[PDB]
RNA sequence: GCUUGAGUCUCGUAGAGGGGGGUAGAAUUCCAGGUGUAGCGGUGAAAUGCGUAGAGAUCUGGAGGAAUACCGGUGGCGAAGGCGGCCCCCUGGACGAAGACUGACGCUCAGGUGCGAAAGCGUGGGGAGCAAACAGGAUUAGAUACCCUGGUAGUCCACGCCGUAAACGAUGUCGACUUGGAGGUUGUGCCCUUGAGGCGUGGCUUCCGGAGCUAACGCGUUAAGUCGACCGCCUGGGGAGUA
RNA sequence: GUUUAUUAAAAACACAGCACUGUGCAAACACGAAAGUGGACGUAUACGGUGUGACGCCUGCCCGGUGCCGGAAGGUUAAU
């Protein structure tokens, strides 16, 4: 949302604008509501990563 | 559940010996004591099946354990019945 | 016989009559063989939210063991006090370190 | 002019339009400017140019109120959010505070199964 | 254990916008970060810890 | 919860039995009882006004505490008993001073337990308490129009009106069909929602089951010639015309209400 | 007879196990107001739709019904189906330490009985989202579809019925034996209470992998290895889980 | 079961059941020039009206017309 900043900037910009959750949880509320599938397949591939 | 004063009474009323817990006499008096506890659980809104499965588990046990009284000493399994007031 | 932690929030308005509700709800308690262990008055705290448009509350936590019968007769006499804005009553949390 | 001369720039960026709404502190609506009154319809509404239009033209909209600083609630996921803020510090408002005020529910009410495919 | 009263040790596991920490971020064991979710959240009704940043 | 009942009959072979063992089987208390008189299709002029209404069994009529006044004395319920009067079922209620009445029966029945209505009172449906004073979220029934009044809206069997806040005057209320109407503050309820929805899931099986209900034949306009109803006539089956009334107004949609002192307290009424 | 299988007792421990009732907070929709004015919504682009009768946006007050964001994790619990806000009441099971007790009371089980997702059915309620059927708009050669704007039963609750699923680990239940490694979860003993640090010992679980087995893929101490008990099932494909 | 007493007892009317619409209580609706009364000493699980007529499978399409419901952009509009 906000962090507490002074008020004074050097410039005008946001620290975490693009790594917003709010985004991502937008995305997955919006629709596909599937759930159950890609638990497993994420820690599979995490799992394959991770060596 | 069975309280622990309700357990220890009816361990020192149907045992034979004092610390006699397990003896097939004071396991069915603890039986039957939850089974006429439960009764009254179940008497109130009956769609427990997962209470009810373990209900169902101390009458099998509890039959189980009479049929083993009755094949071993039938003195006993006689008095056991009388006192419980089961199989009429 | 059995342990219960009560804590209460009232309106900021109703604050006045607070030491004759906790002592009202004490005496209840105690008739009822109840044992308090810490009364303990918080006061008034702001609230992260808003209830019922109001900002600060008054707050007291009570902690007793007691008969579950006075209990939930307390609980109906919580959710029918209109000063008592919301109130929860928890399992036995048990003997700790006091106040805190 | 106005004599709070303080205001909200609310940023509803949704994926297909972004409309932006220059409001008191009250809520009340000084004024409103979108993005498909920008002058850009259809796949061009989407884009982060026309939230720059959008937000230039509702600055230019509240340039009669003499509005000097305006905090901004970003809603939404769409292009626009970063564009009407960035046009907004360029039309020239102190910007105060930015909030991500997009709507996140908890387990809720059901989405669309739409736009599956 | 973990006490809701204790507001001061909730709130460096509450995020800025009110939501409990993960647990492989800060660490905790997992019985400690159930007991944790659960004084979280009974804060959260006894209003002592805001359930999100902007309410 | 329900008794099998075989086609033994036609007659018998659609009712299906659902009674309550908890219904008080006896005479009903003497005091609270008048005598209600049949008042079939009648009036002070002697003129059929409300048809199918007439031939049924005879009920006595139970004066029951719409209005709950004895407010500080607590009362505790007793057997459950039929009222023929009302959808619902009865409960004698004895308070603390002695005097016997009868309320709408609620939900929850506790036998061999003191029912108290002060500062020893349990979680139980039927106690009576203000507008004001309802817990959010909750529903009430036996709720007053005017404060005083009595009650008059949610009596019926399994009929509730849930409330969460007041505006702080006039408090809304969600009725069964969906209106919401402002209500004062002041007016009376009663927690909890009417039993014997249950009773109601039994179909009645035989046109004498209606009749001794107290209901008479409806017979359809198409039935009768053109000068009874304005449907009716020709050599077949359908008359052929807009629907109406017997005395002419459209029976399909053309909503009829007209009061516009009350249209300030429903601010929403149903479709 | 015995205690080594199975069970009982004492003390604890973890848990979306079940049933009942209460409450909280986002958010969606609707109703009434305040500001406000030409668009909103949608999509691959459009249109139906909504909107000058003042929408969309924004604020305030209220109503209602559902699922409980984060925690949340090839985590936990349950016989399976399955079970996620918090709180209380009622209750089932597992597991661990130290002993005590009973003394084969055990295993499986055709018939039989019970539980059994979702959809469906009955009666009565409720109905905010979503949405079979249905309507309109688009794509296409056509489009009773995919996409869009709507939208009813249903999804929600009480009681009753169905008795089915790719109900799966496509792997029946119980007991014994047979190299290891990395983890997750929950007990417990000791040292160095002295780094939720070292050393052990149980229960459940995830992955990889040796012998072995398999047609191979793979399984591999939770076997698909080596055995024993009992049950269910199969005997080419369509016809056919049909008459 | 009821029905044209006195040429028609039926396939007619009714009936339980089902749907739709109205109705928030001083309720709709009805008899009343009005007071009043019935509905109802009932409160939407209730009432009235319409159509169909136990039960099993179910109820297709078409709102162009008429009717009803909702909105009054714009026009035309009475007494005044």
């Amino acid at each position: 949302i906000k962090v507490r900043e002074n008020e004074p900037f050097d410039v005008a910009l946001r620290r975490f604008k693009r790594s917003c959750e709010k985004a991502g949880v937008l995305a997955e509320v919006r629709r596909r509501e599937f759930y159950e599938k890609p638990t497993t397949e994420r820690k599979r591939a995490k799992a394959s990563a991770v060596k | 559940s069975l309280s622990t004063e309700a357990t220890a009474k009816i361990v020192s009323e149907f045992g034979r010996d004092a610390n006699d817990t397990g003896s097939t006499e004071v396991q069915v008096a603890l039986l039957t004591a939850q089974i006429n506890h439960l009764q009254g659980h179940f008497a109130e809104h009956k769609k427990d099946h997962h209470s009810r499965r373990g209900l169902l588990r101390m009458v099998s046990q509890r039959r189980k354990l009479l049929d083993y009284l009755k094949r071993k000493d039938v003195a006993r399994y006689t008095q056991l019945i009388e006192r419980l007031g089961l199989r009429r | 016989m059995r342990h219960y932690e009560i804590v209460f929030m009232v309106h900021p308005d109703q604050s006045e009559q607070v030491p004759g509700m906790i002592e009202r709800y004490t005496a209840a308690i105690t008739g009822a063989e109840g044992k308090i262990h810490r009364l303990e008055d918080w006061g008034r705290r702001q609230l992260a939210y808003p209830i019922n448009k109001l900002h600060k509350a008054h707050y007291v936590l009570m902690n007793v063991e007691a008969p579950q019968e006075v209990i939930d007769e307390l609980e109906t006499t919580f959710r029918f006090n209109d000063a008592v804005i919301r109130s929860m009553v928890m399992r036995t949390k048990h003997a700790v370190t006091e106040a805190s | 002019r106005k004599q709070v001369s303080d205001g909200v720039a609310h940023i509803h960026a949704s994926f297909n339009n972004t409309i932006v709404t220059i409001t008191d502190r009250q809520g009340n609506a000084l004024g409103w400017a979108t993005a498909g009154g920008s002058g850009f319809r259809g796949s061009r509404k989407s884009t982060p140019f026309a939230a720059q239009v959008a937000a230039e033209r509702c600055a230019d909209a509240v340039k009669e109120y003499g509005i000097k600083n305006l905090e901004v609630m970003v809603k939404g996921p769409g292009p626009g959010r970063e564009s009407t803020i960035r046009a907004l510090n360029a039309a020239g408002f102190r910007i105060t505070n930015i909030t991500d005020v997009t709507p996140i529910p908890h387990n809720g009410c059901r989405p669309p199964k739409k736009r599956r495919v | 254990e973990i006490d809701y009263k204790d507001i001061a040790t909730l709130k460096n596991y509450i995020t800025e916008s009110g939501k409990i920490v993960p647990s492989r971020i800060t660490g905790t064991r997992a019985k400690y970060q159930r007991q944790l979710a659960r004084a979280i959240k009974r804060a959260r009704y006894l209003s002592l810890l805001p359930y999100t940043d902007r309410h | 919860a329900v008794v099998k009942c075989k086609p033994t009959s036609p007659g018998r072979r659609h009712v299906v039995k659902v009674v309550n063992p908890e219904l008080h089987k006896g005479k009903p208390f003497a005091p609270l009882l008048e005598k209600n008189s049949k008042s079939g299709g009648r009036n002070n002029n002697g003129r059929i006004t409300t048809r199918h209404i007439g031939g049924g069994h005879k009920q006595a009529y139970r004066i029951v505490d719409f209005k709950r006044n004895k407010d500080g004395i607590p009362a505790v319920v007793e057997r459950l008993e039929y009222d023929p009067n009302r959808s619902a079922n009865i409960a004698l209620v004895l308070y603390k001073d002695g005097e016997r009445r009868y309320i709408l029966a609620p939900k929850g029945l506790k036998a061999g337990d003191q029912i108290q209505s002060g500062v020893d009172a349990a979680i139980k449906p039927g106690n009576t308490l203000p507008m004001r004073n309802i817990p959010v979220g909750s529903t009430v029934h036996n709720v007053e129009m005017k404060p005083g009044k009595g009650g008059q809206l949610a009596r019926s069997a399994g009929t509730y009106v849930q409330i969460v806040a007041r505006d702080g005057a006039y408090v809304t209320l969600r009725l069964r069909s969906g209106e919401m109407r402002k209500v004062e503050a002041d007016c009376r309820a009663t927690l909890g929602e009417v039993g014997n929805a249950e009773h109601m899931l039994r179909v009645l099986g035989k046109a004498g089951a209606a009749r001794w209900r107290g209901v008479r034949p409806t017979v359809r306009g198409t039935a009768m010639n053109p000068v009874d109803h304005p449907h009716g006539g020709g050599e077949g089956r359908n008359f052929g015309k807009h629907p109406v009334t017997p005395w002419g107004v459209q029976t399909k949609g053309k909503k009829t209400r007209s009061n516009k002192r009350t249209d300030k307290f429903i601010v929403r009424r149903r479709s």
